[PDB]
RNA sequence: AGCUGCUCCCUAGCAUGCUACUACCGC
RNA sequence: GCGGUAGUAGCAUGCUAGGGAGCAG
């Protein structure tokens, strides 16, 4: 289940940092702080709330139409 | 290869050789067939060698040409296959606290920050309309991503603070709509 | 020895270069004309002229890689994030240089899950991922160099010591090469500072005929040449996240240092059987070789290994000296004696007091080896065997003397002190004694700071020979850091060999009718190679698929480990390059509508390929 | 290999084969046209294969020497480009504060680490927080290296004009925080 | 954007070597 | 009937050169 979490913080701080989000500083700082949290993590649990905590910051721009990537 | 032209000489000359060591007649006429057959394989492997070896040439230069368009349309759409593969793992990660801000996000509940996780420290979550409002906040607390929040400082969109018993269905046409609703963590 | 110690208390705001204004074509220029150096003292310029006329291609390249006008043409800069001493800033504003994740190889993962890999509890998991890195890494990184401090080395000591290292370097030979002589494989590198804008390496190789290159080889044996040193961040798979930092060197470096030591370097390179092993190779039945060499006729063996930590940094400057010196000491009549010295002098300026330019300013580098030279991986050989033979001193000095029975080895120590302290001359004889009991119960095997060591154990125990807390004690009094134990190992049962050497497992497995030693990887390693990928090319396998080929050939050895999680590794590879094959045949099929009318691709996905390249016949 | 002296040669010892053959005339007519045919054919083994290794030679020449004419061309772009960086380079050094800091040297030769330091015009700091910019660079001027700047132009990571008044205590965590203060050199 | 070292794969060339077929020459 | 040379094709080995990729310090 864990090893989930890693991939898709990998495919999620890929595409942030595709989406320009490395100019503005403190937002890439604490990107990147939060994906090698997620890489070291032993447990599954703090892996999935610092999960939301870094899919938030996705959330927050308006550069990925959500409804429809979201097609099911 | 069968359908060269050398192949029906070297053809002709079996067929003749068969004929004279079925027959086993003289020794030097038959010998003629070793001046005349045994170079019929000189002018048949000269040719149906250099086809063949063509014909691998074609293949390993298609392969290489086709690996090739493959790699300049692939490194050309990254930034849509990336999307759509995060979404196919998020979708089949099935964990309950992404879906509450997935589906929040994807009718409106946009944060304007980064989600604390300290049970103290600050959010801030947009709410355009009234039926989002029914789902999420109720009275004094605040459902988003699977936690309990505490409402303190709602906001109308043109920098008003709104009070929260105003909040109501007769009266929500009265108020700029993009709600900003400040809370805190429990 | 002793201008390291008079050096600290001088300020260090009046050392490097010593450049003076001298006229071209009417123009006043400001060019180095010499050095000060903390160890050497002041060293001056021998062929500089005032009021040259015209400048040829040698002087431009010279004058284009000094950091004099350089630096001298530049804005000050006070940094506060360091305590590194900065110089100036060419530039008008810091470039903040990040590191990208790795990308995701999807297929692959579906492919393992699918065969039931990465369950939970399993022994095989990932742990070797991409790591990022925010914006200010690589001066956070280059920080490190505050490891490094002003160290005073026992003179009368080393010049023992410096005798036995040389003395384990004698089989070899070495010598000047002319320019028709030289090897350079890739010759599409990167030129270093200030040469990048223009080309890389090879336009720097050919604009130069065989004589420029040699009239330059021949002038810096008469002057000093300072040079600026780019630093870069490296992008590969890692299992912690502190980034890494590499040094390009100018080409006037290498393009010189290649010429003078090139002969050595590959007569090292090319000779088997000896205690540094560089160049040997694990497969064809090699790595049981040297497993085999090591273990030559000690006694009654223990195994010990160690790694030093950050040994590039914490390195002091005395020990590379040494190391150059001992590298140096063969061109006996090639060059004179002011020729070598003033080859040392340039690889000092070159290499261990040069201006870093970490980012968009130059900086000065304290001390430590610089990673990206030409002699890297043979200097901190030399440097290791030196701290093997310290810590031999060390241990066979400091003993209770009326505690040895053994009536040879009290001799060996009243004479090891004799001349050690009291002589002050060689003693070839006891060199050549000391020697000899050393590699009887000493055996080493070195490699560029990785090593292994099997010792007589009954000796060891009485302190009679290095230990493992005595390896602690030296790097702690002269290296300056403090060896935890828990990068040093030691085994007892040679059955099994070291327990990590290069950082490859070693088993002693059954092959025809006998028993061989194999190194198996990590197997996290494997798989995390396997998943994470840069580029795009290779999120699809089709296009590469050779890449699968090289890590299934790395991975074969698990297929004889007894955990039943490491061969399954080697089988999915296996099935994956299959699927890999018969998939791309299919759609080139598809596109097209004949398909590859011959390929003998079988063996690829077969064992017997795989098998032959750890069996002792060699078919290249 | 068609106009060459053996071409018509071996094509009028054919003509006569073929000729003579449709005679028919004797076996030594025979004999005669294949030992013709078989002398010949050297003719056409030395005049049409030896020539054709001299071509392949001939081009090898030609392209190796294209080569090396390419590389003596980059050598003199290289040369220029080089030339006209150090003469540019060299126009922003040369104030009167080098000469008179030259000029005192008891030999003309000085320090590298010493001239920027007595003769630059700007100065570049870079402060990781807030305090150490309170004992750095506090106020518009302050002082380093024995001199007196003034500040202008502060500026942050992403390379953004900040104003001095913002540099508080409590709004310093709303600023990229490798800020870069740049000086002049008050007189 | 570094210095080496080992290993796989593809192609080209020269040379060497081996084998087969044809021609010439005397013996 | 032998030898030798000249040719042509096929094959092998090796050396060099060029390109791609992987591992270790
Ligand atoms: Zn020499």
């Amino acid at each position: 289940k864990m090893s989930d979490v890693k991939c898709t913080s990998v495919v999620l701080l890929s595409v942030l940092q595709q989406l320009r989000v490395e100019s503005s500083s403190k937002l890439w700082a604490q990107c990147v702080q939060l994906h090698n949290d997620i890489l070291l993590a032993k447990d599954t649990t703090e892996a999935f709330e610092k999960m939301v905590s870094l899919l938030s910051v996705l959330l927050s721009m308006q550069g990925a139409v959500d409804i429809n990537k979201l097609c099911e | 290869f069968s359908s060269l032209p050398s192949y029906a000489a070297f053809a002709t000359a079996q067929e003749a050789y068969e004929q004279a060591v079925a027959n086993g007649d003289s020794e030097v006429v038959l010998k003629k067939l070793k001046k005349s057959l045994n170079v019929a394989k000189s002018e048949f492997d000269r040719d149906a060698a250099m086809q063949r070896k063509l014909e691998k040439m074609a293949d390993q230069a298609m392969t290489q040409m086709y690996k090739q368009a493959r790699s300049e349309d692939k490194r050309a759409k990254v930034t849509s296959a990336m999307q759509t593969m995060l979404f196919t793992m998020l979708r089949k990660l099935d964990n309950d606290a992404l879906n509450n801000i997935i589906n929040n996000a994807r009718d409106g509940c946009v944060p304007l920050n980064i989600i604390p996780l300290t049970t103290a420290a600050k959010l801030m979550v947009v709410i355009p309309d009234y039926n989002t409002y029914k789902n999420t906040c109720d009275g004094t607390t605040f459902t988003y991503a699977s936690a309990l929040w505490e409402i303190q400082q709602v906001v109308d969109a043109d920098s008003k603070i709104v009070q929260l018993s105003e909040i109501s269905m007769d009266n929500s046409p009265n108020l700029a709509w993009p709600l900003i609703v400040t809370a805190l963590r429990a | 020895n002793f201008n390291v110690l008079f050096s600290t208390v001088f300020p260090p705001t009046s050392f490097g270069p010593l450049v003076r204004k001298i006229f071209v074509d009417g123009v006043p220029f400001v060019v180095s004309t010499g050095y000060h150096f903390r160890e050497l003292g002041v060293v001056h310029n021998q062929d500089v002229n005032l009021h040259s006329s015209r400048l040829s291609f040698k002087e431009l390249l010279v004058y284009a890689a000094d950091p004099a006008m350089h630096a001298a043409s530049g804005n000050l800069l006070l940094d506060k994030r360091t305590t590194c001493f900065s110089v100036a800033a060419l530039t008008n504003n810091v470039a903040f240089q990040t590191v990208k994740p790795g990308n995701f190889n999807k297929d692959f993962y579906d492919f393992a899950v699918s065969k039931g890999f990465f369950k939970e509890g399993s022994s095989v998991e990932l742990k070797h991922f991409f790591f990022a890195q925010d914006g200010n890494a690589a001066i956070s990184d280059y920080d490190y160099y505050r490891y490094n401090l002003p160290t005073m080395c026992d003179i009368r000591q080393l010049l023992f010591v410096v005798e036995v290292v040389d003395k384990y370097f004698d089989c070899y030979d070495g010598g000047c090469i002319n320019a028709n002589q030289v090897i350079v494989n890739n010759l599409d590198k990167s030129a270093g500072f200030p040469f990048n804008k223009w080309g890389k390496a090879r336009l720097y190789y050919d604009s130069m005929s065989y004589e420029d290159q040699d009239a330059l080889f021949a002038y810096t044996k008469r002057n000093v040449i300072p040079t600026i040193t780019q630093m870069n961040l490296k992008y590969a798979i890692s299992a912690k996240n502190r980034a890494r930092t590499v040094a390009g060197v100018s080409i006037c470096s290498t393009m010189t240092n290649r010429q003078f030591h090139q002969k050595l370097l590959k007569s090292i390179a090319a000779t088997r059987g000896a205690t540094v092993v560089i160049g040997t190779s694990k497969f064809y039945g090699g790595w049981h070789n040297m497993l085999k060499t090591v273990y030559s006729d000690v006694e009654n063996p223990h195994l010990m290994g160690w790694d030093y930590p950050k040994c590039d940094r914490a390195m002091p400057n005395m020990l590379r000296i040494m190391a150059s010196l001992v590298l140096a000491r063969k061109h006996t009549t090639c060059c004179s004696l002011s020729h070598r010295f003033y080859r040392l002098a340039n690889e000092c300026a070159q290499v261990l007091s040069e201006m870093v330019m970490c980012g968009g300013s130059l900086y000065v580098k304290p001390g430590g080896t610089s990673s990206g030279d030409a002699t890297t991986a043979y200097a901190n050989s030399v440097f290791n065997i030196c701290q093997a033979v310290t810590a031999n001193v060390n241990a066979l000095l400091s003993t209770d003397g009326n505690k040895i029975a053994d009536k040879y080895v009290r001799n060996l120590q009243h004479r090891l002190y004799e001349c050690l302290y009291r002589n002050r001359d060689v003693d070839t004889d006891f060199v050549n004694e000391f020697y000899a009991y050393l590699r009887k119960h000493f055996s080493m095997m070195i490699l560029s700071d990785d090593a292994v060591v099997c010792f007589n154990s009954t000796y060891a125990s009485q302190g009679l020979v290095a230990s493992i807390k005595n390896f602690k004690s030296v790097l702690y009094y002269q290296n300056n850091v403090f060896m935890s134990e828990a990068k040093c190992w030691t085994e007892t049962d040679l059955t099994k060999g070291p327990h990590e050497f290069c950082s490859q497992h070693t088993m002693l497995v059954k092959q025809g009718d006998d028993y061989v030693y194999l190194p198996y990887p990590d197997p996290s390693r494997i798989l995390g190679a396997g998943c994470f990928v840069d580029d795009i090319v290779k999120t699809d396998g089709t296009l590469m698929i050779e890449r699968f080929v090289s890590l299934a050939i790395d991975a074969y050895p698990l297929t004889k480990h007894p955990n039943q999680e490491y061969a399954d590794v080697f089988h999915l590879y296996l099935q994956y390059i299959r699927k890999l094959h018969d998939e791309l045949t299919g759609h080139m099929l598809d596109m097209y509508s004949v398909m590859l009318t011959n390929d003998n691709t079988s063996r690829y996905w077969e064992p017997e390929f795989y098998e032959a390249m750890y069996t002792p016949h060699t078919v290249l």
